[PDB]
């Protein structure tokens, strides 16, 4: 049986881990995913497959935990994935569980870079030990913590990660980086950041009008803090604002698909 | 006894599309009083309140386990847990530890957001539920709480009359108990609102 | 043997997962239809000879009182998943004293499929499932594939006659079908792709309605077949 | 590379499974089982090629427990391994639930044992078809019904009215199909079913059978135990057939 | 606790009282002591409530998989046996005591299971703290091939002996009836302790209790 | 569990897994260490300046303890694992012995982690080389390099990664005993720009002194690259 | 490379992994030991890969215990593992029976661990000369990847091995002095080295029967030997 | 309870103090053991109890915090997280094989904004803990046999707006009361202060 | 039922400049009875210069003697055929007794032998292995009177070199007195005299009652 071993964790004659490389190709074939850092939050946008009449909703009681591509990890961290869907779900469970362990232990939200490191260490582990394929996923993490403010990360099949102000993974990611490079700037509102995301998806899907049913957008931003329960917790202290991860519905994308088509005709 | 080391008492009563849950504010080491500002109530979601009494290290640790499991539930399930499942869950965790228990005794009070039906549960320390329709209570003055509630509680009551019943109960019972006291905190819950009140009491 | 059998090929494909998928597509046709108040799933069960006993062939399965499934592809692989699914439902009951929501059960099946695409010394499951149930969020129809990917559907089909079955359901499906006319449509769709005469003994049908999943007996199903 | 382990070919087929099915005919023997009104019968070849073998030691029929019998077709020692796991399964089931395993459920557990070797690598598949025979009680009126289950190397488990397995199974199964059309097997007497089964063998093997050439087992409503049929009772069936 | 069972011509009657106590105080007057095992098998429980609940649940879950798997009706003997194996393993640390009753293809079946794991199939049984009192009604009143009505009257009378003579049992009789075809729960079959002096209503006008501090939260 | 023998000898005393790990180091970005009188300078090349990359870039020079830094070349993810083990090790040592681990000790721990990965069934070798520098509690600097085989060794200056041999040759001529803090930075930058294209923002730089450390800013690092781009035209 | 396993035997009864490991030792630095009656002497070529290396740190001579020292050849990092097991065994002995480990026992102990592979993926690509004094006077033993160990009056290992074993079958007699071995040592290092020979470029150690202690020679005292040539 | 510790929080600081005594049965081995251990630049912990549990415990806290600060670019952890970490370890040990740490602790921190993005309420926090894992924020707290005397004085005299000088006087009087009324000799106190600028020893308090 | 029995009796040794003399009585006692008057398990030879001598529970001394006998065989195999010296065996024995700290041998032991200079020595141990090298030693039932007598006659601290023969007579006298007064000590004494030449042995009768 050892003659039928594929040797997934064995270097090859140039210091190259072929299975790490082929798994990165798989991500380039996947739906486009874009992340943008703004002053008022992070924006994640993703193209979806083509919409069959016969699809249905899961009809979940809460709509801001998962779309087709966006996932909450914790209330100050969300993400989008490109690559093998079932592989993404295994790692997203890993990350949800690690983020909540940290809350369990320190009663404080895990820092987004700390979370990202644990994620990437899990990936690296299947590159060195264990005779099985690696995870074929790339993530974009949107985060808020008090150490570093808004943060956007990208995680690659090698178990590497890096921070960005805008990024794109999946299909037409060179075409997409070209556009963000041109039009990103360090003074964006969150509403402009959303627009810019929609334009970049409009130019990689290859349509003149933005079909609102082919788009998913999520935002990691801050909102005013809820009730202060000073009677049940006399030494509770909440900040004015707290992070929220939000998966924008069609009724919020109406004045924003409109402002991306007036910037498409005036060009 | 170990369940009485830290002090404290909790009580929950039902009315008509409402409940009230109350706890005392004392934390102690047998007779020495450490703090007078430790209420024992934990809000799980809009519909569920948890009371915990027993040894404070185990109240602190067991409520953190409940919080952890609830957070994971909400991400997997994309919804809030209902009062009855939360209680079955709590029960399961206590009995996981059947031969080496958490010294806590929980009081869960809930309301079905749709039907407006009120669910109360109290548990022993290995998770046996006691789910009547009037009230539940636990902690160091549970004996003296029983008879206050049997004589004051009546079916049907609305939020404001249920609150008086439940505050007179807790005060009169804490006043014959040396390990619970320093006034109280009460949550009053309907389908529509959640009111909290800090009640004055004796300073012994 | 603890090495992986499923690996990446130069263009990013995972071929063992595509061959498994191929095997789930060569299986006998099965389909499902979600109405406004129930769900119906149905499957061909033809035997190879009349020496076989028809009544013992199962294609639709109860997983718990509120949920059922059917499959195409490799029967024996389907039994592993049915067994796992049935256990996870009882496990959820013991813990929360209520029926496991269909969405959760389908993510459990998925992650079991996904295990068998990364684990050492195993091949992938060569079957896809339709899962049909009812919970506090209503009525659901899901499909799960050998990759571990699942989708919710209003109506679909898996197996050899499935491009045509799906075409035919595009046309006849409405958002305001009643459960009895969804059974009718289910049967009518099976009838088109079916080789030979379709009987109550070579077809099996399940139905969610009033929050309860139930197989039709042969006799119940003869009633609905003389009407079409 | 797929011809040597449990991986899918590009047409979604498992090659080791197909070859394990060839092991079944390679062994050269034919078995016929048949379910009549009150009983279930199994008729296998008893080949003793060697004049020096002790013929009462060559057998394909085995008890799994008092009430369930098997007939092994194919690679014989792979057969006996499954007889031992079936016996272990039956014995665990009885200790856990306190009642003897039903034959339907036994067969399903043995099927699962096969399936698992189709999906993990490193253990060869058993190149057999196990035919299980026994009586099962209905919940309604508490009557006892004869069953036949076959499990094959793919892990498939199905129930039958009659079935031939082994060399020339194709020719023998067709003969039983013809004789099904006259009257359903479940309406026949033991004697009448027997004449069909024995002539399925004679048709297919292309011979005339003596009682020494077959071994026969039987479960019936009268006696639920799986038991061998003595040679005299089989001579009376073979005599009845040479006549009519 | 007082739980009772009897066999009658076409089935089983189980009975129970309804008081649960902590210490010497009634915690719940109308607690339910007759538990579901399967469509055709119920269980009444005495002993430590947590243990009685955990084991019944567990065996009811395992019986449900077994019915999906086999596609057959659960046998009362199968339940009895899964119960006893589990209690044997734990050497009476899991201190459940149970009356189990059901009906399957072999007819009615009624058995007790003690906490150390011993079983006894018998035509009439009692268990719990009022078992003795109850058992004295059963030995004076059981006969063979009782009708449903006679069985119900015997079980209720046996529970009422517990209610009025054992301090740990009280309030009312619940019966369950099990037959080839159905299971019928009968909560409050007999209510021998209704009120006499209607409660004095004591009122607090809202604003009776001094509040230091208030907060509100709209849902 | 997977137990295959991955790293094995082949027909002339070659361990190919180890060689190819060292190939992976040769493709990785260049890193340099330079030991002065009382300062150690670690300098690394960053991928390439982008508008999009985050200004607060991730650091590729890690702290192992209050007085010990590490830079590497090779597979960055493997190295992060290696840095984790080393941070654990230093804290383990404080707990077992109260005193703070010596650099030379910490280097042998790391090097033995690399060596074991060349002999442990189930696993491939790390693809990383490290440069580790730090002080004793008597204030005397040390600079070590470790390679994938597990071999460690001390240096007065050292380069790893791409264009290792070229930088190393430049440094053999130009190195000088008892360089100042500013001289050491100068000399380190110079050494790097023999492999690297420009010197704007594709260099990070740590100045590790006794009782201090600095991840130099972009104001002070521009100042030095222009002092050095002016000297390279002569 | 993976075509045949870690255990496979050749058609003439050698284990491939072990043959190849011995080849590895040949591409090593050169090292040697010489036994007089008074003392036992060990030495090595250092072979730094540049003048930026601090030479201290690249020792091929390691103290196992006060009365014995080793010189290694082949893969240095693998030798670190053996030299650590040997330090631990030598100290377990003193713990358990309050006296120094014999030199032979130490070579035996280091060889047991060599052959534990099938567990480790491969042999050690290392050979050791162990040198010391116990009750049997100055001794010099050599271990190799096969796990054979063997006593020698004088040996060399490494790239310059085969050339040093023709300066031995000439000049080596059993009956020499400290001086003549300390000089014969450096004669052979000069021969088979590639570099010019310098006091920084080689290492020398002795264990004399006079005191039973390993001593490591300064660079001051290695000058005195190149001088005497 | 042979070693008294004391702490209270005022508007812009925490004072902590602990008795120097180390004893072997009735014998005084020494009276100058510093038991007020600094955990980080703006944290201290005063532990009470035997040398061995006490040292092992606070060394384990220190090393795990130190490891959290390099796996996070030297970012200071909040006082409420250090307390939550301490509490989980006391609680864990209590159900472990080796059993509980028999130490009683007072953790004092002053929290200071990490970055500009940081919204944290900046100020002093005190936490009482016990060897079981009880934990509670408090404006003052104590352990050991001297605890009751001091708690009542502080109920009587402590206010939030004491100046640094008044709070040293009050700390001094609490130490004198312990000496006057506890039979075990707590003759020498070491007292440290935690402020926005860090941990500093208070010399006039003995 | 205890895991422990004390079978009684006495051993004693004396060293001089090139010999050691070792004695042990031969009674094996039960509970209020005597199993036998001719047990020779108390003294056990380990090399030609080294003895172990033990009192306490006899089943324990038989185990310890075997564990020592195989550690010593292993030393030889790992050490070129050589035997460990007396000093090494004594250190080995301490090490081994300590290791059962937690369920100890019920034994009072002596290792007795020649040193490397040719002189006698005796190591007395406690049950968990603390010892020192001494010129004389005794243990067991009668040891609290044999020991002051040897202190007296050999060190003479409250007053103002011996032959083999004078030393053997002193020990003979000391066992004779032990048997008169200690009811668990009696029957005979087995004496071994250790010199470099070898080992001479001599039985010696004592009271039978």
């Amino acid at each position: 049986s050892s003659r039928y071993d594929s040797r997934t964790t064995t270097f090859s004659p140039e210091g190259r881990l072929y299975q790490v490389e082929y798994a990165e190709e798989a991500i380039s074939q996947a739906g486009t995913v874009i992340g943008i850092l703004t002053t008022g939050g992070v924006v994640l946008g993703a193209e979806k497959g083509v919409q069959n009449s016969l699809f249905d909703s899961e009809n979940m009681e809460d709509k801001n935990i998962s779309g087709e591509k966006m996932y909450k990890i914790a209330s100050h961290i969300g993400c989008s994935v490109a690559g093998v869907t079932s592989d993404a779900y295994a790692l997203l469970n890993y990350a949800r569980l690690s983020a909540n362990r940290h809350h369990y232990t320190y009663q404080e939200p895990m820092a987004a870079e700390d979370l990202c490191r644990l994620l990437c260490d899990e990936k690296q582990l299947y590159t060195q030990y264990g005779g099985v394929r690696p995870f074929g996923v790339s993530f974009l993490l949107a985060g808020w913590d008090r150490h570093h403010g808004y943060q956007l990360y990208h995680t690659d099949t090698s178990g590497n990660y890096n921070a960005w102000r805008a990024y794109a993974i999946g299909q037409n990611d060179q075409v997409a980086q070209s556009l963000l490079k041109r039009d990103w700037k360090p003074e964006l509102t969150l509403d402009e950041g959303i627009v810019l995301c929609l334009r970049v998806l409009g130019k990689t899907m290859d349509t003149v009008k933005l079909s609102a049913e082919r788009l998913e957008v999520a935002v990691l931003h801050k909102v005013p803090a809820p009730a202060t329960q000073k009677l049940l917790e006399p030494y509770g202290v909440l900040p004015k604002t707290v992070p929220e991860f939000k998966i924008l519905r069609e009724t919020d994308l109406k004045p924003l698909i409109a402002e991306a088509d007036r910037q498409r005709e005036a060009e | 006894s170990i369940l009485t080391y830290s002090g404290g008492s909790c009580l929950a009563m039902a009315g008509d599309g409402c409940f009230v849950i109350v706890s005392d504010n004392r934390l102690g080491e047998q007779l020495k009083t450490i703090s007078m500002e430790v209420p024992k109530l934990h809000v799980i979601n809009e519909s569920i309140v948890l009371g915990l009494t027993g040894l404070r290290t185990d109240q602190q640790t067991f409520s953190e386990k409940v919080r952890f499991r609830n957070e994971l539930y909400k991400l997997r399930e994309e919804r809030e847990i209902g009062g009855k499942a939360f209680a079955a869950l709590v029960s399961s965790m206590l009995y996981e530890a059947r031969f080496g228990p958490w010294f806590v005794e929980p009081v869960i009070a809930s309301i079905d957001k749709r039907t407006g039906e009120v669910y109360l549960c109290a548990m022993d320390l290995i998770g046996a539920p006691c789910e009547p329709e009037d009230y539940v209570c636990a902690g160091t003055c549970a004996e003296s709480l029983h008879g206050m509630c049997e004589a004051l509680w009546r079916p049907g009551l609305g939020p404001e009359e249920l609150f008086e019943v439940a505050a007179q109960a807790m005060l009169s019972a804490c006043d014959r108990d040396s390990l619970s006291g320093y006034g109280a905190v009460a949550a009053i819950v309907t389908r529509d609102k959640m009111t909290t009140r800090l009640i004055n009491g004796r300073k012994d | 043997s603890a090495y992986g059998l499923t690996t990446f090929s130069p263009s990013g494909r995972l071929v063992q997962i595509e061959y498994a998928t191929t095997a789930a597509s060569k299986g006998t046709t099965a389909l499902g239809v979600k109405a406004m108040d129930g769900v119906v799933i149905a499957a061909e069960k033809k035997t190879t000879s009349p020496l076989a006993a028809s009544l013992t062939v199962q294609k639709v399965f109860v997983l718990d009182d509120h949920v059922g499934c059917t499959y195409s592809g490799i029967g024996p692989d389907c039994r592993v998943l049915v067994d796992a699914a049935r256990k996870a439902c009882q496990k959820y009951r013991l813990t929360y004293h209520e029926p496991m929501p269909v969405s959760q059960l389908v993510r459990h099946i998925s992650s079991l499929y996904q295990e068998f695409t990364q684990s050492g010394g195993v091949r992938p499951f060569g079957c896809s499932l339709l899962v049909a149930g009812a919970d506090s969020q209503g009525n659901h129809l899901y499909q799960v594939d050998p990759s571990g990917t699942f989708w919710a559907w209003k109506a679909t089909s898996i197996g050899k006659g499935s491009t045509d079955a799906k075409t035919f359901l595009e046309k006849r499906y409405t958002n305001e079908m009643e459960i009895e006319d969804a059974v009718h449509t289910a049967l009518l769709t099976l009838k088109e792709g079916f080789d030979g005469t379709m009987t109550a003994e070579n077809t099996q049908v399940g139905r969610v309605s009033e929050g309860k999943f139930e197989l039709f007996t042969v006799d119940q199903l003869k009633d609905y077949l003389d009407q079409i | 590379f797929d011809k040597y382990i449990t991986v899918f070919s590009p047409e979604g087929s498992l090659y080791q499974v197909e070859y394990a099915f060839k092991a079944v005919t390679y062994a050269g023997l034919l078995t016929v089982a048949i379910r009549c009104k009150d009983a279930v019968l199994v008729f296998t070849q008893h080949n003793v090629p060697d004049r020096l073998m002790r013929p009462d030691t060559i057998t394909s029929l085995h008890n799994i427990n008092k009430d369930i019998g098997t007939c092994i077709t194919g690679r014989a020692p792979d057969g006996k391994s499954l007889v031992q796991k079936a016996r272990q399964e039956a014995s665990e089931y009885k200790y856990r639930y306190g009642s003897p395993i039903p034959v339907s459920v036994l067969a399903k557990r043995v099927a699962d044992m096969a399936q698992v070797r189709t999906q993990h690598a490193g253990l060869r598949l058993m190149g057999v078809v196990m035919t299980f025979l026994g009586m099962e009680q209905n919940d309604a009126d508490g009557s006892w019904v004869p069953q036949i289950y076959c499990v094959d190397p793919a892990g498939w488990c199905g129930s039958y009215h009659a079935c031939a397995i082994g060399k020339k199974q194709i020719e023998a199964n067709a003969f039983l199909e013809k004789k099904q059309k006259n009257a359903p097997f479940h309406t026949l007497s033991q004697k009448d079913a027997a004449m069909i089964a024995l002539a399925a063998l004679q048709s297919a093997l292309g011979a005339s059978l003596k009682a020494t050439d077959v071994e026969v087992g039987r479960c019936s409503v009268e006696d639920h135990c799986f038991r061998r049929v003595p040679d005299e009772d089989v001579e009376e069936w073979l005599t009845a057939l040479a006549e009519a | 606790t007082t739980i009772v069972g009897v066999v009658y011509k076409e089935g089983v009657v189980l009975g129970a009282d309804t008081r649960a106590t902590e210490g010497s105080i009634v915690a719940d007057k109308r607690c339910k002591k007759i538990h579901y095992m399967a469509p055709n098998i119920m269980c009444c429980g005495a002993g430590t409530a947590a243990d009685t609940e955990a084991v019944t649940n567990m065996v009811s879950a395992n019986l449900a998989l077994h019915r999906l798997d086999t596609g057959k009706q659960s046998r009362v003997h199968e339940a009895l046996t899964m119960l006893k194996r589990h209690l044997y393993r734990y050497q009476g640390h899991v201190s459940a005591a149970l009356v189990l009753g059901g009906v399957d293809v072999e007819g009615p079946f009624l058995a007790t299971v003690a906490p150390h794991g011993s079983t006894d199939r018998l035509p009439f049984v009692s268990m719990g703290s009022g078992s003795i009192a109850a058992m004295s009604a059963l030995e004076t009143g059981y006969k063979e091939n009782m009708t449903l009505e006679e069985a119900k009257e015997l079980v209720a009378s046996a529970i009422r002996k517990g209610i009025f003579n054992d301090p740990y049992s009280g309030t009312q009789v619940d019966l369950c009836v099990i037959t080839k075809t159905k299971t019928e729960l009968l909560i409050g079959y007999d209510k021998p302790n209704e009120r006499k002096y209607p409660k004095q209503e004591i009122r607090f006008p809202p604003g009776t209790t001094p509040v230091l501090r208030e907060e509100i939260r709209r849902l | 569990s997977y137990d295959r023998a991955i790293t094995v000898f082949s027909p002339d005393g070659h361990l190919f897994q180890v060689e190819y790990a060292q190939e992976a180091v040769r493709k990785g970005l260049c890193a340099v260490g330079v030991r002065g009188k009382d300062s150690i300078i670690f300098a690394v090349e960053k991928k390439s300046v982008q508008k999009l990359q985050d200004s607060r870039t991730i650091r590729k020079i890690y702290k192992l303890d209050e007085h010990i830094y590490l830079a590497f070349a090779g597979l960055s993810a493997d190295a992060r694992v290696l840095v984790n083990h080393a941070q654990l090790e230093c804290q383990r040592f404080r707990l077992n012995y109260e005193d703070a681990v010596d650099v030379d000790l910490l280097v042998r721990y790391v090097a033995k982690v690399q060596q074991k990965s060349t002999q442990s069934s189930g696993s491939r070798p790390y693809g990383v080389s490290t440069i580790i520098g730090g002080f004793n509690e008597n204030g005397q600097p040390h600079l070590w390099k470790t390679d994938p085989s597990g071999m460690s060794s001390a240096w007065r200056a050292v380069a790893i990664g791409r264009n290792d041999k070229t930088v190393l040759e430049f440094m053999e001529k130009s190195y000088q005993e008892n360089m100042t803090r500013d001289q050491c930075v100068h000399f380190a930058i110079k050494a790097l720009l023999e492999a690297v294209e420009s010197g704007s923002k594709n260099i990070e730089l740590v100045v590790l002194e006794n009782k201090k450390a600095l991840y130099m800013g972009d104001d002070e690092l521009r100042k030095f690259v222009v002092e050095v781009e002016k000297e390279r035209e002569e | 490379e993976y075509d045949r396993g870690v255990n496979t035997f050749s058609p003439e009864g050698r284990i491939f992994q072990i043959e190849y490991a011995i080849e590895a030792i040949k591409l090593g630095s050169t090292s040697l030991g010489i036994q007089t009656p008074d003392a036992v002497v060990i030495a090595a070529e250092k072979r730094v890969p540049s003048v930026l290396v601090d030479p201290s740190s690249m020792n091929k001579i390691l103290e196992i215990d006060y009365h014995m020292g080793t010189v290694l050849s082949g893969m240095v990092a693998d030798a670190r593992i053996l030299v650590e097991h040997a330090r631990v065994e030598a100290q377990n002995h003193r713990f358990t029976y309050d006296e120094p480990m014999r030199v032979e026992s130490c070579a035996l102990a280091t060889c047991d661990l060599s052959v534990r592979f099938g567990l480790m993926s491969r042999p050690f690509g290392v050979s050791l000369l162990i040198a010391g004094v116990d009750e049997n006077g100055p001794q010099l033993w050599q271990t190799d990847p096969s796990g054979t160990y063997t006593r020698y009056d004088a040996q060399a290992i490494g790239a310059g091995a085969e050339a040093a074993q023709t300066v031995f079958n000439e000049i080596y007699h059993r009956n020499m002095t400290v001086e003549e071995a300390e000089t014969l040592a450096v004669r052979i290092l000069k021969q088979v080295m590639e570099e010019e020979l310098t006091k920084s470029n080689i290492e020398i150690a002795i264990v004399p029967a006079s005191t039973g202690k390993l001593e490591v020679y300064d660079q001051t005292k290695i000058q005195r030997i190149i001088d005497r040539l | 309870m042979s070693e008294t510790t004391i702490a209270f929080r005022c508007n812009g600081f925490v004072l902590v103090a602990a008795a120097g005594l180390n004893a072997f049965y009735y014998i005084k081995i020494m009276d100058t053991e510093d038991k007020v251990t600094q955990l980080d630049s703006h944290k201290v912990v005063a532990c009470a109890g035997e040398n061995g549990p006490r040292v092992n415990f606070v060394e384990y806290i220190k090393c795990n915090m130190a490891l959290k600060r390099m796996r996070e670019h030297g970012r200071v952890i909040r006082t409420s997280a250090a307390a939550s970490f301490m509490r989980n370890a006391l609680a864990g040990a209590l159900r472990s094989r080796d059993g509980a740490y028999l130490v009683n602790c007072l953790l004092a921190g002053y929290d200071v904004a990490a970055s500009s993005d940081d919204d944290i309420a900046t100020g002093p926090h005190l936490y009482y803990m016990d060897y079981l894992g009880t934990m509670q924020e408090v404006p003052y707290g104590c352990h050991g046999y001297g605890a009751s005397f001091v708690i009542a004085m502080l109920d009587r005299l402590w206010r939030p707006d004491l100046t640094a000088q008044e709070a040293v006087d009050l700390m001094q009087k609490c130490c004198d009361e312990v000496k006057k009324r506890v039979v075990i000799s707590n003759d020498k106190f070491i007292c440290k202060a935690v402020t926005e600028n860090g941990v500093e020893i208070v010399n006039t308090v003995s | 039922w205890s895991p422990y029995a004390d079978n009684g009796g006495t051993i004693a040794a004396i060293a001089g400049k090139n010999y050691v003399i070792l004695g042990g009585d031969t009674r094996l006692n039960g509970d209020f009875c005597i199993h036998t008057r001719d047990d020779r398990t108390k003294l056990f030879q380990l090399t030609e210069h080294t003895f172990l001598a033990s009192t306490g529970m006899q089943a324990d001394r038989l185990q310890l003697q075997q564990m020592l006998k195989y550690r010593i065989q292993w030393y030889q195999y790992n050490n070129g055929g050589k035997l460990p010296s007396t000093k090494a065996i004594a250190k080995l024995t301490s090490t081994m007794l300590y290791q059962r700290r937690f369920f100890p041998y019920y034994t009072f032991n002596m290792v007795v032998g020649l040193d490397e200079k040719g002189a006698g020595v005796c190591y007395s141990y406690d049950p968990v292995g603390s010892t020192e090298p001494f010129r004389y030693g005794t243990s067991g039932s009668a040891s609290s009177f044999v020991e002051p007598l040897m202190d007296c006659l050999l060190t003479r601290q409250h007053m103002v070199e011996l032959s083999m023969t004078e030393t053997l007579e002193m020990l003979k006298n000391a066992f004779t007195g032990a048997a008169e007064r200690d009811i668990f000590t009696g029957d005979a004494v087995c004496f071994h005299i250790i010199t470099a030449d070898g080992i001479r042995s001599e039985l010696f009768e004592l009271r039978n009652d």
